């Protein structure tokens, strides 16, 4: 062939920090379909939002923006634990279909993004030269999106394991935990990739028998 | 109500 | 500068599945550090490998191996709470270092790798080469590494919930869910992306009230 | 006595 | 646009050595014309070869052909001075259409080249790969043309201005030079870039007292 | 090895018309030695400048000057007569050494610059960004200088065939061809390209009779 | 009759 | 004198 249709910039998904997730890499030859699995961030979430992004920078606020849904009627429980599948389809023609699908309520919700949607070729090679420009600006924003993201997956989980831990757990142990993740929940609404990391490290510190009764339990 | 949870 | 130094491949380490994970990316200055956290895959696993990995790949034993080393002493804990934080040095000399330390433990350990090691120039290319012609196979089996450790967690997960559920679940849906829990611990134990997300999918199926109970719980 | 798990 | 239709190789025409020159530049967007004026290489030449070509190595023999024609009826002329213009014309259905045409004598030939020709995805990629691969040996083999091709200038810009000099020239410069060229004229039967360079470089060190009389003669 | 010392930039040299002519490629491995050999614009001229440039551009002015020295002493000759033959080296200290040797009067003028020289790194990448932006702008440029020294080469050997031809050229052609020249010889000093081909086109087009004259002599 | 010459 | 000419 003479010629090649293929993607000129990633195709996406917003996901949790705020930070793009590719499902269809940059240069890939149309038509194709790619999948990828992705969960809620609360206990009792019921819903999640599927914000479509195109373009090469990591943080989504800074790709363009093709559109968004939600799939609601996620059953309740706890976070990380529902399955949404998430498609991305573009057919022979250029239009890409993107669809969520709970795989327990079996519901799906999609959109469809028509072929001349999103940049136009000026905007391609200007995303092209500002994600070259900014691969360290971007690498820094994806690290703390990555810490803040595992400060709050040990934040939630630490609670859990404060209740199901109950008496076991020495009175001394509780306070010194507690006052932890109240310090670590206060680092996680800055900006500061070493302070939550320094909180995260004072709860792995205080945390250590706590620790040994989760790891007892089960 | 949030976006997704890279799993 | 008439010149620079750079990272002629990337740098990393091998995590779960067998994939490699960089923490240096190709083409990177020279002097540069590096870190990110990473933690164990098991309920009261004690030690952690850290297998050193060098080029595209994202099958870590397609790559240039290093070297490996352990760090141990990680005291007990439910799987993917302890914060073993990795970080890549480069220095100035091209001597790389790489070193683990256990937050909780204080627990450190060390390799350093000499700025001769590695692949030589011929084997550079090559990579660079064989990365290219293979950017399916490896996305594939990036895609396949993420469904098996999704099954694994959930495989992990569920189990803990049945446990903290006791008599709160029922009879039937005990049945049901743990019928489910070893087809999908079967599953997980093959190369088939599909039958792996069929298994998932049949207990997410099954396990909507645990996911209530558990989402109650907290 | 496993590789790492990217969290 | 999700999708661009963008050039996946080079598309050009062999030159003098069997080399690729380039007219449209690999990830090139579609519809796009590009035109280049080209000449003859011998005295008297009445028709030129067009050989298109697919491909990024520098060696015409090892890119995908994808036609080639004569345009003939070139009227007598000294070397390098016939404008044979030729020109790259991919339409909107990925079409190719190269025709050259004689600026003096109007004449134009032209081949047409469907979308679907050429190298099939898979040889795409292994053209990249190969082309990657051997940057170091089609560059010698590029300068050992670009050698070649003034050698040959040489030889031939000698030749006539001995002509223009008949008498001028003293007895001991004609044989000097003479001598020189034969051996100029053999070493641009092989493949040894610095025998040519060395034969070319003997004929500078002889043709000094020829050099002032062309000089003179204008 | 860990770590490629590699040219961040092209280094090349400034040819006739302003445009950069590379002799060490971007992401050359140091150390390092290419040639490549040059030549005079002018009959009689007897030097020439090596304007020494860093980066990707392929206007002169557009990249970084690294030097520029002079030859001198060439002895007269016709114009692309003599072989100016440039070498840029690299030493493993990341030193550049670009000599010129003039292969007739063994002459050779260097310049040497130290490997702290030309862009910082912050400038490399917005050099890397700016020749990747302006992809077209600069083959405009050059398409455009490529036409206009096949403009001057056609001027000046056709004044050199009509002095040659003297008598045998008819007064009508004479008359013809030395108007185009002038015509041709003005659009040279302009920077419309359609122009310039269209004096060069006049040109081929009255000047049939002297290309038979000049083709005949030899 | 023969490639083109590159001028 | 002059920039060098590519030949």
């Amino acid at each position: 062939v003479l010629l090649l249709d293929v993607t000129p910039l990633s195709l996406g998904i917003e996901t949790m920090g705020g930070v793009m997730t590719t499902l269809i890499a940059k240069n890939t030859t149309i038509p194709t379909k790619h999948s990828q699995v992705f969960s809620t961030a609360e206990d009792n979430q019921s819903a999640v939002t599927i914000h479509v992004l195109q373009g090469e920078r990591k943080r989504a606020a800074d790709n363009k923006s093709l559109g968004q849904f939600n799939l609601d009627g996620i059953n309740p429980a706890p976070r990380g634990m529902p399955q949404i599948e998430v498609t991305f389809d573009i057919d022979a023609d250029g239009i890409l279909h993107v669809s969520a699908k709970d795989k327990n309520s079996g519901k799906e919700q999609k959109i469809t993004i028509k072929a001349s949607s999103g940049l136009n070729e000026d905007e391609i090679q200007k995303m092209v030269r500002d994600a070259e420009a900014n691969a360290e600006a971007d690498r820094k924003f994806e690290e703390l999106v990555q810490t803040r993201n595992q400060g709050d997956h040990l934040l939630h989980s630490t609670r859990k394991q404060v209740e199901e831990a109950g008496d076991k757990l020495p009175a001394d142990d509780k306070t010194a935990i507690e006052s932890a993740l109240t310090a670590l929940e206060t680092a996680l609404k800055g900006e500061d990739k070493a302070a939550i990391e320094a909180k995260m490290q004072e709860l792995a510190q205080v945390s250590q028998k706590l620790m040994e009764i989760a790891q007892q339990q089960h | 109500e949030l976006p997704l949870v890279k799993i």
